[PDB]
């Protein structure tokens, strides 16, 4: 049967994902916060730029 | 310098003046979408378009004729002992494993030998005992009428006409477009696409088409889809067109309906065998309307057949901007078309909605 | 104070218009509805020469509204006829706005109140071609288009609006300009006050 | 026997369940709840570009953040310029049905897939100043969704035959292949790194290939409806999934886990695009209610609203140095604003 052999592919590749590593959300969440804190300053987007430096006005 | 900013003015201009010229065709173009289900007729209107009104329209379309006759005769051969109940003819008994052997290959047996002795088992009472009942099995639609004219195109191409070539069958690679020449402004015709999809993601595109051609089988009331066993040909397609009409994207297109392949249902039903009523079981009690106008080439009892088919389409349309018009085809027969072309063109959309001023 | 009453009603009229102040058929609009300060006097004429140049400007509104919505009739119906289809301000103007200030006029009374310093006294022909000439091609491309339905109620509905209400601002006129006796000349200035109804109609 | 197969997927399923619930250690609200919010955001159209006929469908930034290719429902590729608002070329097309376009890093080539199953590829630069096919790629069915360019030789393509392929211009044929979803691709995004890349399906799922060997890594399978659209992250390490109901959501690579979902009661519309800004702080995000929103990377509130398109948003972009915000329309318009 086909859906034998396709399920037999399908189960095979499930087993590589159950054997990945994870780690803790808490430290994962908080890389989030730290990146967003570092490049604040590079984002014309938040605070408004200046009349002379914004090439569209 | 201000000599770039000129250049980019004077090219600016220049687009602007080809997109000028370019704006006016396209507001006056009318596009028609083609539809309907599995082996219905959508792509043979489309050849027919060209070779109607259009003057133009060689040696490749002449092989697959050839391709067709293997199938045909192969699957009538393969089903004889498949079938549940014994249908055997011992001529041709040594072919009989021939069409076997070269039932799957490549490359098809272009030596002379196979045409000789393929047309015994057409000539042959066992083909053709097969041949009466094919509900069981899948046959192509076209096959008699390519068995028959066996070795008159073998010899040679001898340029085959177009009489055998629009009946040929070509799956669809992909789109299928046509523009063709008219009076008014140029139509632009397209098929639907190539594979059946039931999810439809695509038809959000198609939100400005003019108007909406629907096609649909009616000799096909006793044969099941292509999935052995699913329903009804009939079926399959009503519940299509159901839900084309109830769907969000079009709220306000017209639809136009065409019954193709009226020469096989007439031939059906003249020759006693499978009945409505059998596989149809509210057939019985349906009495032909008062409103009818019969075409006169046609005896009373095909004609009650005719309108049951029409008034399960219509009554689907009647339930819930929207409008439906009906329509009697035979898509082969090139004066047909014409007939409803010149006739369809005069009042969608033509003097019927024409008048948008609130009334 | 009834005039002042009614100098605000014709005031609130302005709103309207300018409210709506778009398409191939748009176009045309735009200025038919576009298209009597000095209605009052005291029961004016400041300035001997600016008394013509309101009636002037009164025949000439009037005559470009009435082609305007010729116009507009005349391109609906032939656009509804005729499946896939393929400078009147200025003129009427030209020839009406001149006779006006051309001393293009007509009693011995009638002259000592020309010479007084706002009698109105004459330019039917204008009249004629104003108003008979438009009308008689409004009913005809109209008739066409009923016949289309009624091949294919509301349609009768809309069309009472569409030309009864001109109708009978305007026609009544028309007979009243005939006339020129047996009508008064205070009583021909209402029949005259009540078209500019039809601006605010619009 | 199918039955013992069945059973042995099943025995998988759990086991991953329950690993993912002992990964969890306290919400992201949690932690980001002692921040100050940016406040409300206003901003209005600096420029407005017009002359498309019909419904503009897809649209890409150059790398110089100067020059933008938008495709339209008839067949039309103008190449504008947004400073002055000069359109450079238009590139006329043999099939009228359009999905994608791409805009080449090194600026000398642009990519225009469509309905026809044909993801051709177009020349900028050249001699005699024209434009003309380079190559034609045909081995590949249904209907394509997106496109993209790692180098000046290669382009990655996805339709809606659950497939998904890198392809290769100077040979012409596909040199890889990935398989595995159920349903309709619909859109993809390339990682900041160009290592490996992401892809939403119409079957509520979500994978992440590798370029260089061709297999699947993750799965993941949060949402309850289609899948439109997606974006990554600028860090590379979290992609922004936009869906069909209005719920989108932002999974994380590391954790293997969704983390927060930006919804409101009051909407009950659809997603076409999103994107993200420079710093990763907002999530841009089309609607099918007329107008777009702004959401917030982690408060998850909508500061702001940008309005006024008159017809649905199908289409959104954002600069490489994050001066500027394109959306495009049904409505033959495009904007920017700042
Ligand atoms: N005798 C006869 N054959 C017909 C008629 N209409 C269609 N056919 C045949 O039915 C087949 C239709 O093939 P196509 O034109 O591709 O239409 P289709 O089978 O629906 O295929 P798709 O359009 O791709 O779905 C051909 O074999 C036609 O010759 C008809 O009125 N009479
Ligand atoms: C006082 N207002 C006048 C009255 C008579 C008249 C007008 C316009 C066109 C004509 O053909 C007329 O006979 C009006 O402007």
């Amino acid at each position: 049967t086909a859906s034998i052999a396709q399920a037999r592919k399908l189960v095979e590749q499930l087993k590589m994902e159950a054997n990945i590593d994870r780690i803790k959300v808490s430290k994962a969440a908080a890389d989030l916060m730290a990146y967003c804190e570092a490049h604040a300053k590079e984002d014309p987007l938040l605070t408004p730029v200046p009349a002379s430096e914004n090439p569209f006005r | 310098q201000r000599n770039e900013e000129k250049a980019q003015r004077e090219a600016n201009k220049k687009i602007e003046k080809q997109l000028q010229k370019d704006k006016q065709v396209y507001r006056a173009t009318h596009r028609l979408l083609l539809l309907g289900a599995g082996e219905s007729g959508k792509s043979t209107i489309v050849k027919q378009m060209r070779i109607l009104h259009v003057n133009g329209f060689k040696a490749t379309k002449v092989q697959d004729i050839k391709n067709n006759l293997k199938e045909a005769i192969e699957t009538i051969v393969a089903a004889m002992s498949n079938l549940v109940p014994p249908v055997e003819l011992p001529e041709n008994q040594f072919r009989v494993d021939y069409i076997l052997s070269v039932m799957n290959v490549p490359d098809f047996d272009f030596p002379p030998e196979f045409y000789e002795h393929a047309k015994a088992l057409w000539e042959d009472e066992g083909v053709r005992a097969c041949y009466e009942r094919s509900n069981e099995y899948q046959l192509i639609d076209c096959a008699q009428y390519f068995l028959d004219k066996i070795d008159v195109i073998k010899q040679a191409d001898y340029v085959p006409s177009d009489q055998d070539l629009l009946r040929c069958r070509v799956l669809t690679s992909g789109i299928f477009e046509t523009k063709f020449q008219v009076d008014k402004v140029n139509f632009h015709m397209f098929d639907v696409g190539g594979q059946r999809d039931e999810r439809r993601k695509w038809i959000q595109c198609f939100n400005d088409v003019t108007a909406i051609i629907f096609v649909v089988a009616s000799s096909s009331y006793n044969m099941v889809i292509r999935e052995d066993n699913q329903t009804n040909r009939l079926q399959e397609a009503l519940n299509l067109f159901k839900s084309i009409w109830n769907n969000r994207w079009l709220r306000t297109i017209s639809v136009i309906l065409f019954l193709n392949k009226q020469d096989l249902l007439a031939e059906k039903v003249l020759a006693g065998k499978s009945k409505i009523e059998d596989y149809f079981p509210e057939f019985a009690r349906y009495t032909t309307p008062e409103d009818a106008t019969p075409e006169p080439g046609e005896d009373p009892r095909v004609t009650r057949a005719k309108y049951f088919i029409r008034d399960e389409f219509l009554r689907i349309s009647t339930a819930s901007r929207h409008y439906c018009y009906p329509h009697f085809t035979c898509a082969v027969d090139t004066e047909n078309i014409r007939r409803v072309f010149n006739d369809c063109r005069d009042i969608i959309q033509r003097m019927h909605l024409r008048q948008y001023e609130l009334l | 104070g009834m005039g002042i009453v009614m100098s605000l009603i014709v005031l609130a009229i302005v709103f309207g218009n300018v409210l709506v102040i778009q398409t191939v058929t748009n176009y045309f609009i735009t200025s038919l509805a576009c298209a009597v300060p000095f209605g009052a006097a005291h029961i004016w004429t400041f300035g001997n020469f600016w008394c013509e140049f309101w009636t002037s400007i009164d025949v000439l509104c009037v005559t470009a509204s009435i082609e305007t919505l010729c116009v507009i009739a005349v391109d609906r119906y032939f656009a509804i006829t005729s499946p896939f289809k393929y400078m009147v301000w200025i003129v009427s103007g030209l020839t009406s706005f001149l006779p006006i200030q051309m001393h293009w006029y007509r009693h011995q009374e009638a002259i000592n109140c020309y010479a007084e310093e706002c009698d109105f006294f004459t330019a039917i022909a204008s009249s004629i071609v104003s108003f008979y000439v438009p009308l008689v091609i409004m009913v005809f491309v109209y008739s066409r288009v009923f016949q289309e339905a009624k091949r294919q109620h509301k349609a009768l509905k809309t069309l009472g609006i569409i030309m009864g209400t001109f109708t009978l601002c305007w026609l009544p006129f028309f007979i009243v300009n005939i006339v020129h006796n047996l009508i008064r000349k205070e009583v021909y200035i209402l029949l005259n006050w009540i078209g500019y109804v039809n601006s605010g109609f619009n | 026997e199918l039955d013992q197969l069945r059973q042995e997927a099943e025995q998988l399923k759990n086991q991953i369940r329950d690993a993912r619930k002992a990964c969890a250690d306290a919400t992201l609200s949690q932690i980001t709840n002692n921040i100050d919010p940016v406040g409300r955001i206003q901003m209005r159209t600096r420029r407005t570009l017009r002359g498309h006929l019909a419904k503009i469908y897809a649209m890409h930034w150059g790398t110089d953040s100067r020059l933008l290719v938008s495709a339209s429902q008839d067949g039309k590729l103008i190449i504008w310029d947004s400073y002055t608002t000069n359109k450079v070329h238009a590139i006329p097309l043999r099939s009228s049905w359009v999905m994608t376009c791409a805009y080449a890093p090194s600026g000398n080539y642009v990519a225009c897939g469509g309905l026809d199953n044909i993801c051709s590829i177009y020349n900028l630069k050249t001699r005699e100043g024209n434009v003309r096919v380079s190559r034609e790629l045909a081995g590949h069915t249904g209907y394509l969704s997106c496109c993209r360019f790692l180098d000046d030789n290669q382009i990655v393509t996805s339709s809606g035959d659950t497939t998904c392929a890198l392809w290769d211009i100077e040979t012409g044929q596909q040199t890889t292949t990935f398989t595995g979803h159920t349903g309709d691709v619909m859109s993809l995004s390339l990682a900041p790194d160009t290592r490996l890349f992401v892809s939403g399906a119409c079957d509520a799922s979500a994978k992440l290939w590798d370029v260089r060997e061709g297999m699947c890594r993750q799965t993941f399978t949060g949402h309850e409806s289609d899948i439109n659209a997606i974006c990554f992250f600028p860090n590379g390490n979290a992609f922004a999934t936009g869906s069909d109901d209005a719920t989108c959501r932002l999974f994380d690579l590391r954790a293997d886990q969704e983390l927060m979902t930006y919804s409101h009661d009051n909407i009950i519309c659809g997603i076409t695009s999103v994107s993200f800004s420079k710093s990763g702080r907002l999530l841009l995000a089309g609607y099918d209610d007329f107008n777009c929103n702004v959401w917030d990377a982690l408060k998850a509130d909508r500061a702001g609203v940008l309005a006024g398109h008159d017809n649905r948003v199908s289409c959104l972009g954002v600069t490489d140095d994050g001066m500027a915000v394109a959306t495009g329309s049904w409505d033959s318009f495009l904007k920017i604003w700042n």
